[PDB]
């Protein structure tokens, strides 16, 4: 009896997911929106940084130093390409299309690869999963494509050339077997695990909503240091 | 006389504050402390000792009489403290034995199933948790490791974790990602188990017993020396059972001495554990064959010891032998002062104390606990049966050459290919222009036109050294690949017991720069020869044989350094004796040519030992090293007079 | 001159920050506007809730959903129940344009034995503007202000204030005179009565406290607990 009005009251609480699906739509429509208002703030910020208009040395791999969760992933051969990282931007998703949010990392093109501008677009919870809409407690990030680097040879942080002598079994032939072997790197960011790896990408997942919330409208705060590492 | 020794019980200045620790790395001191483990290397004298682990089955001499005697721990109780999981409230003292560990199972725990006995390797275990709002999942640990184990411990845990746990009971709640939950730990339990399953009381069953069969699997918990470490992880069980650490421990063992008394209630700390046991040390209960150059040809004489005086070296043995028919043994005799030197451990037959055994085809497993006078193993347990049974159903768990190359000396069955056949034979060449140049005493060679690559060699021992005079043979290839490996050496051994720890009478003969204990291109013959020369046989042919330098400038190094020395000074007159009786073909003339002088100078040696510094440490002479000497010696003197080489 | 552009964006951030007041301002004006659309959701809850739309209704409904979550469960003591059960409905009403920015936790109760209030509302306040003092601790709509209600109870009945007694021998007579004083007793509704906040902020730390208390739990009755009761009321909420 109390039993049924609690699963009615149930499906009531589905359709208000629902509707909360819709108005986290919203949300992001006065994202873009309030990202267009934003335009000539971010602007400024961007000019200079890059020194465009009346930069800032460092300002995003000291951004990514000051805080834990992106400290940790820079590291000794991070810095020399990171510190290109010159400005950051998250894109909102355009009316119509699926929830996401493309963080783009436009690294200034020196030394190391040839994408003159790179991102990392992920992926939101648009709407609940009918397996369990009241999971959905917002735009959750369910996967991140990455791009495709073009990587200039020589410079391939993620990976390493490993030798060592062998030789072969019976035949006794001596070699010096050599082997690239995948290097942990903040750059492994960009080419994540294709949809312990699944801790990789909650954790990356972690990264980017961390790095869309709170790096990119608070960077001056996170520079300064004013600000606390949530 | 170092003090500490490993897994001792330490107390020193961590952070100002004394705190207890487990020392670790012991010289061949490092400890770790109780409440932060940090690993650390602290001066010895610093450290103040607390707890000793002597753990059964461990040889150790009294701290403080002045008697060197060494002696067996039979049996071990731990006093400790204990404090509840997260609280100081500290319950002291209680003993090992009444705690309990918290998995069913652990690594190496013996596993009885369907007839057969196993070590459990590798075994995946589970969590159980409540939550917060009543629901009760089982976690894999692979997973549980995430939560920030025992029964009643308190985790929390973002909600994703939980997204492949298996909800066991209670609401299922929903997996929102901001915010997290509050855990309980109800059990810890075993998921599947790996197993090697090395013997039983027609097929192995397979590696790996999951679940749905691990019902039939029981813990042969009997069989338990997971004795209680600093820091252990326990269940209490009150005098209700509730989760305890350990945190201070005081060690108490039964020690069987070597003069039999069984001595009880000692405390560790006026116990040390003995590192570096002489071979021939036969503490009570080994069994061991008479190994006499002359007496007891038979075989199936075996012997169990039953006392030997350390300072006098001779050691009461009983000899038994086995009854042809009928599972019964046949007592030959009492036989006291019996130098260890003329003893042998038993190739089979070794019974120490609580080792586990098994029946050879009722009772099947068991702790040998204690070793009976009358040479039957103890144990043989099916519960607490203390069953005496005998071990015969116990299992344990200048250059020159010569035209040809004698057949049964040098080597033979090898037909590699060298890289290049003319290239190998350079290689030999520069040998022989490097053999030539060099040994201008003490060291020579021969070698075979017949097979360049069999060589022969002839090594003398040094001045004030055990290995004076004496007299050394080897065979030796180069490989086809030579000098891409380093060559095949082999020492006949002429003997029977290794005349050095290196040397082994098998005949595979090792050596520190040949990398078996590097070797290059580069190097020559010449160099290998004078390190043999060299090292093989050093002043003090003790060390040499695993990093047994530790024990240098130490009180039981310079003993058993002295114990060594004699061994080997009646192993090389039995070398000699024995090589004089079949000496090789390939040397035949230079055995007698040396021995006309060096074994009688040898033997006036031993008899003027028998009444300086004279460079190496063997005074004074044990009365077992008197009596095993003599017996030698005058075995020598019938080979030199029956060799047609009288007095010199 | 780079700190000297760091302050310069630390401005800019200053100006984005009044535009971020904006774009909460307009978060809050969407959810007014999503409000207006679960009007008719809400309302069916409270309706089948109380057995208006289909043991009649869901009984101790929000009393149950306090106990389960335990920053609620804490506050309902065993002299709470008896008055808790009797709310009929919590829900949050949001300013209207214009008027600060602000929600009320109104607590519909049915007739009771205990005060004749037909509604508590534990008025919040929020502040979407960054004050000049430290604009960049506007990390969002924070919860500093209250204000509550004054509840007059039925003779008999009240759980906020107990009385406490002494007695003290007179000198002359000899009688045992006795003393009564009325003092503060732990209870739920003492929520609905949060210390007066001095002008100067001479606030003793137990106010300090019991403020964040008092707004914490406000917050978490809106963003939690009424939008998602059901999740609470049958445990599938984690409620840490």
């Amino acid at each position: 009896v109390v039993k049924r009005r609690v699963n009615a009251l149930k499906n009531l609480q589905v359709k208000c997911a629902q509707i909360e699906a819709k108005f986290y739509e919203e949300v992001h429509d006065l994202e873009r929106k309030y990202a267009v208002l934003y335009q000539p703030l971010f602007d400024k910020r961007f000019e200079i940084i890059n020194a465009i208009y009346e930069g800032i040395p460092e300002f995003w791999l000291t951004v990514f130093k000051n805080v834990d969760l992106l400290s940790d992933m820079v590291q000794e051969h991070d810095e020399p390409i990171l510190k290109h990282l010159k400005d950051i931007k998250v894109k909102f998703s355009d009316a119509g299309q699926p929830m996401s949010f493309v963080l783009e990392f436009h690294f200034e093109p020196n030394e190391y690869f040839t994408n003159e501008v790179l991102t990392k677009t992920y992926r939101m919870r648009s709407e609940p999963d009918d397996s369990d809409p009241f999971s959905f407690d917002g735009p959750e990030i369910m996967g991140c494509t990455g791009c495709q680097i073009d990587w200039k040879k020589g410079k391939n942080v993620t990976l390493k050339t490993i030798k060592k002598k062998q030789k072969h079994k019976g035949r006794g032939t001596v070699r010096t077997v050599t082997k690239t072997v995948s290097n942990d790197s903040f750059f492994n960011f960009f080419a994540p695990p294709e949809v312990d790896a699944e801790a990789i990408l909650a954790a990356d997942f972690e990264i980017g909503h961390f790095l869309r919330e709170r790096i990119i409208p608070r960077s001056v705060l996170y520079f300064t240091g004013e600000a606390i590492e949530d | 006389q170092r003090l500490l020794f490993s897994h001792d019980l330490v107390s020193g200045r961590y952070r100002g504050s004394v705190h207890f620790g487990l020392v670790r790395l012991i010289h061949g001191v490092r400890v770790q402390w109780y409440p932060e483990g940090v690993k650390q290397h602290v001066k010895e004298t610093k450290l103040k000792l607390e707890d000793r682990s002597v753990v059964p089955r461990d040889v150790v001499r009294h701290m403080r009489s002045t008697d060197s005697q060494c002696g067996t721990v039979i049996d071990v109780n731990i006093d400790c403290a204990v404090k509840l999981i997260g609280t100081n409230c500290i319950i002291y003292p209680v003993n090992s034995k009444d705690l309990q560990h918290i998995w069913p199972f652990m690594y190496g725990d013996y596993i009885a199933y369907d007839c057969w006995l196993g070590k459990v390797y590798d075994l995946k275990n589970q969590i159980i948790l409540k939550l917060s709002n009543g629901a009760r999942c089982s976690m894999n640990t692979e997973d549980g490791a995430k939560l920030y184990f025992y029964p009643g411990q308190v985790l929390i845990g973002p909600a994703k974790i939980f997204s492949s746990v298996q909800w066991l009971s209670g609401v299922k709640p929903v997996l929102s990602t901001k915010s997290k939950f509050r855990v309980v730990v109800e059990e810890v339990q075993v998921v599947e188990l790996k197993v090697t399953w090395i013997t039983k009381s027609v097929s192995p069953p397979p590696s790996v017993i999951t679940q749905e069969n691990l019902g039939r699997v029981k813990r042969l918990g009997c069989f338990d020396h997971a004795q209680r470490q600093l820091g252990e992880r326990c269940l209490y069980v009150f005098p209700d059972r509730v989760a305890v650490e350990v945190v201070t421990t005081m060690t108490s063992a039964d020690v069987m001495w070597q003069d039999g008394s069984v001595e009880c209630n000692i405390r560790s700390n006026d116990l040390f554990p003995v590192h570096h046991l002489d071979n021939n040390e036969f503490c009570p209960g080994d069994f061991v064959v008479d190994k006499r150059v002359q007496s007891c040809p038979d075989p199936a004489v075996y012997g169990v010891v039953q006392s030997g005086d350390h300072i006098g070296r001779t050691c009461m043995v009983k000899w038994f032998k086995l009854r042809p028919s009928g599972d019964d043994v046949e007592l030959i005799g009492e036989e006291e002062d019996v130098s260890v030197y003329d003893i042998a451990d038993h190739p089979d037959f070794r019974f120490r104390t609580t080792d586990i055994v098994i029946r050879i085809g009722e009772p099947s497993v068991g702790q040998v606990a204690r070793v009976d006078v009358s040479s039957k193993v103890e144990v043989v347990w099916a519960d607490n049966s203390k069953t005496i049974i005998l071990p015969q159903h116990l299992y344990n768990i200048v250059f020159s050459v010569l035209e040809f190359a004698p057949s049964n000396h040098s080597f033979k069955k090898i037909e590699f290919q060298p890289p290049e056949a003319k290239k190998f034979f350079s290689t030999v060449r520069k040998e022989m222009a490097l053999l030539a140049t060099s040994l201008p005493e003490g060291i020579m060679v021969k070698t075979f036109e017949d097979r360049m690559d069999l060589f022969s060699a002839l090594i003398k021992g040094p001045t004030r050294t055990p290995y004076e005079d004496g007299l050394y043979l080897f065979d030796i290839q180069l490989p086809n690949i030579y000098p891409a490996v380093p060559p095949h050496f082999c020492y006949l051994s002429q003997c029977s017991g290794r005349l050095n720890p290196n040397l082994y009478d098998n005949g595979k003969v090792k050596v520190s720069l040949l990398g078996t204990w590097r070797w290059t291109s580069k190097s020559s013959l010449l160099q290998v020869l004078i390190s043999i020369q060299g090292l093989i046989l050093v002043n003090e042919p003790y060390y040499n044989e695993a990093g047994f330098d530790s024990d240098r400038g130490l009180q039981e190094g310079y003993e058993n350094s002295r114990c060594y020395n004699e061994m080997a000074l009646i192993r090389v007159v039995q070398s000699m004796t024995q090589l004089v009786r079949r000496p090789p073909e390939v040397f035949e003339q230079e055995i007698r040519q040396h021995f006309s002088t060096g074994g009688w100078r040898l033997v006036n040696r031993i008899e003027s030992w028998l009444e300086p510094d004279i460079g190496f440490p063997l005074f004074p002479l044990s009365k077992g090293f008197i009596k095993s000497i003599r017996g030698v010696l005058t075995q020598f003197r019938a080979a030199l007079l029956e060799a047609g080489m009288p007095e010199c």
